[PDB]
DNA sequence: TCGTCTGATCTCGGAA
DNA sequence: TTCCGAGATCAGACGAGATCGGG
RNA sequence: CCCGAU
């Protein structure tokens, strides 16, 4: 019975192409579905489109790059700039773009602890060789990164019109 | 560090007492947040008290269904409940209306007063066979084939 | 027990602050020591505020339970001072027939009530209530276009809902809710009231 | 110009489901098939060389609209 | 004048067919025991 | 045993008042595609296939 | 099978 | 004295998964 | 209506 009342209210419910959530009479329940826009269902855990430390150690691994330079904290905070900047990442709506800053500071700290411990980046030439491969993160990496992280962010948002409270009725009633 | 839970119901009666913070005390009766504490409280107590409910029985869930959930049930003024009841005070339709309980009083009232109503939603373009506008019958669709506005001829 | 013959004059001066008045910051807080000054006599109407904008009249009538008598001792003063709004902040409540001689006198002054132990809390620092702001008339307007949508179709709130109650809203005026999330915090909702 | 410039799974659908009931009528196809005989491998098969004769009307719920050639979206 | 305020769209009907005096017979491709309720009314009529 | 419970309706009886398929394999079925599983075509956004599956093959 | 919401009469209480 | 209005106190409603199988 | 399946 619960199922029957919840999908006989919550059906006529769908994401506009306008981004807006509507009822069947044109009147507005939500102006932004659930505030980002963003499918429950392609969602990541805690809620997020990302997991942004999965998505890099994903990117390292599919793409590690020999014979490059992977220095860092000084050229990392300003490739992820140019790169965010760069005739892109309008449509990715600055509440998510905080996010990847944050988190690209979070591990542009990161880089620099390590690199207090030992071995000096000076021109990325120290005598034992495999110190630079600790936290490699060199910059077809980073910007491959966020080409992703744009990218799944962008397919992650509700499809216009997709019956939105409809999927409401039966994730409540399950 | 100390709180105190009451069973009751007068809720500014204790929000006002001496020595609660009356800025940080919820219900869970989300009528007497909204006779009290406005509608958009009452709004993030059926965010938080259905979130609260389904994390304990595990049953994990996203905030985004509960944020439209909740989002839909006060949109209209008050907080209106998923019953017969709130039904009317939802939809203006009447075969959506019809199509749930209370068959005989809800068609008759419509014709009492001249109801006209629009064929929208679903549980009306499905009575009536109409492809419904909700999914892929949100937009339409065009052919791309040779055509232009042409001139005519002189006459 | 002077925690509100005090806060509620801090709520109503916090109120009116809000509702965009001219509350010189050292009369907005005050410990309760600096209300000691008068806080024997009054428990065995000496609170009454006149602020204007940048006029309401807030009232404490002493009488729990204030009839159409009460309201009458101050409509001639309401209107001899040719202010427009006012506030009787209750003890108990309004007499049930007195509360229709607010909706007579409708539209020329304005007199909202309150209770007392609806007052002393103030709701807008409450946690579960966002930040509600009321948008000027040319708000409305960039709002409506760039969602495309008519006056109604807007999520509405209720006139007598505590919190418009609160910021003095007529029919017609639309607030700007910002409630705030955790991915974002600036999840912004609007509302047209009823 | 303002909607997703992705082709949404409900577009796709429909697109799908009208460019095979139109092949199913014989239409002219535009991508040279090689022996599928069901209408709806062949629409795919449109799809994918973007070659589909059809435009998207999307609604704005206001009432206006905004055109999205087939050509002119990204599929997944 | 007074039909629009009892809210009657009077241009669906007014307030004169609240009552019965004549009354539609449902069709015969509608009923292949309500025709045993009908014929119980032309007794009683 | 499936013998006693295999079943297909192609085309077959409609029932004589409201022109929809029977109920009953013995009477040649057709099973009720509930008001439940309404629900689940609608979540799926499928619109011109309850047109199809609600209209055109069961009361056409 | 209560369970619910509704809406319909009474009565102690204030205003003129 | 008056009483006009309002909080208090009964009575009636119309709800309560889905399908499939046979006597 | 019973029964039985899930």
């Amino acid at each position: 019975y619960m199922q029957r009342r919840l999908v006989k209210s919550l059906e006529d419910l769908c994401s506009q192409y306008d981004l807006t959530v509507r009822s069947s009479t044109g009147d507005i329940i939500q102006f932004i579905y659930g505030g980002d826009g963003l499918d429950p269902a392609a969602m990541e855990g805690k809620d997020e489109p990302l997991e942004f430390k999965r998505v890099l150690d994903n990117i390292k691994a599919v793409f590690p790059c020999p014979s490059e330079p992977a220095l860092s904290k000084n050229e990392l905070i300003l490739t992820t700039e140019s790169i965010m900047k760069k005739s892109e990442f309008l449509c990715c709506q600055d509440s998510f773009l905080q996010e990847i800053k944050k988190f690209i500071k979070g591990v542009s700290e990161k880089i620099k602890k390590t690199r207090d411990k030992y071995g000096i980046n000076d021109n990325g030439t120290t005598e034992p060789r495999v110190l630079y491969q600790l936290d490699r993160i060199t910059p077809t990496q980073v910007e491959k990164f966020l080409e992703t992280c744009r990218d799944k962010y962008m397919r992650a948002q509700m499809e216009p019109g997709s019956a939105v409270g409809a999927l409401c009725a039966q994730s409540i009633g399950e | 560090k100390y709180k105190l839970l009451v069973e009751g119901d007068n809720l500014r009666a204790v929000m006002a007492t001496h020595g609660v913070k009356g800025t940080r005390t919820t219900s869970n009766n989300t009528y007497e947040v909204e006779k009290t504490l406005g509608i958009e409280a009452a709004r993030t107590t059926i965010i938080n008290e259905i979130q609260y409910t389904m994390v304990n029985h595990g049953m994990s869930i996203d905030r985004r269904h509960v944020m439209l959930l909740s989002d839909l049930m006060t949109y209209k003024g008050e907080v209106l409940g998923i019953t017969r009841f709130g039904l009317a005070k939802m939809k203006e339709s009447v075969l959506m209306l019809a199509s749930f309980e209370k068959t005989a009083d809800h068609l008759f009232d419509a014709a009492y007063f001249g109801q006209k109503d629009s064929v929208c939603g679903v549980s009306e373009c499905i009575i009536m066979g109409i492809p419904m506008n909700i999914g892929t019958g949100l937009f339409k669709l065009l052919h791309k084939a040779d055509r232009d506005p042409n001139p005519p001829k002189r006459p | 027990e002077t925690y509100r013959l005090w806060k509620i004059r801090k709520t109503i001066m916090q109120l009116c602050h809000d509702r965009g008045y001219l509350v010189t910051q050292d009369e907005l807080d005050q410990t309760l020591e600096e209300f000691k000054a008068q806080s024997g006599d009054k428990p065995s109407t000496d609170l009454t505020v006149l602020v204007a904008h940048n006029q309401m009249f807030v009232f404490f009538p002493e009488e729990p339970k204030v009839g159409i008598k009460t309201i009458k001792v101050y409509c001639q003063r309401m209107q001899e001072e040719n202010i427009t709004r006012a506030l009787i902040v209750v003890q108990q409540g309004m007499t049930p027939s007195a509360k229709q001689s607010l909706v007579d006198m409708a539209p020329k002054y304005i007199l909202e009530q309150f209770l007392q132990q609806e007052l002393l809390i103030n709701i807008t620092e409450h946690e579960l209530v966002p930040e509600h702001v009321v948008m000027t008339k040319e708000e409305v307007t960039e709002l409506l276009a760039r969602y495309k949508l008519r006056e109604n179709q807007l999520p509405r709130i209720q006139a007598g809902d505590p919190v418009a109650r609160y910021f003095g809203i007529k029919r017609g005026q639309v607030v700007k809710i910002i409630r705030p999330s955790e991915t974002a915090g600036r999840y912004i909702t609007y509302r047209l009231v009823q | 110009r303002i909607t997703t410039p992705y082709m949404t799974k409900y577009e796709r659908a429909r697109v799908l489901g009208t460019r095979a009931l139109q092949i199913a009528m014989c239409a002219p196809v535009m991508v040279e098939l090689e022996g599928e005989t069901d209408p709806l491998l062949i629409a795919m098969k449109e799809l994918k060389a973007r070659k589909i004769p059809i435009i998207i009307r999307r609604y704005l719920p206001d009432g206006s609209y905004e055109d999205w050639g087939v050509d002119e979206l990204i599929i997944t | 004048e007074d039909v629009p305020l009892l809210l009657m769209n009077p241009e669906a009907g007014k307030p004169s067919d609240l009552i019965l005096t004549r009354l539609l017979v449902p069709p015969l491709c509608i009923r292949p025991d309500l025709t045993m309720k009908l014929t119980e009314i032309i007794f009683l009529n | 045993m499936v013998l006693d419970k295999m079943h297909a309706r192609a085309r077959g009886p409609r029932a004589v008042l409201t022109r929809q398929p029977t109920e009953g394999r013995s009477r040649d079925g057709g099973l009720r595609l509930g008001e439940m599983e309404r629900d689940c075509l609608i979540g799926y956004g499928a619109s011109m296939l309850l047109l199809e599956r609600l209209m055109i093959s069961s009361d056409a």
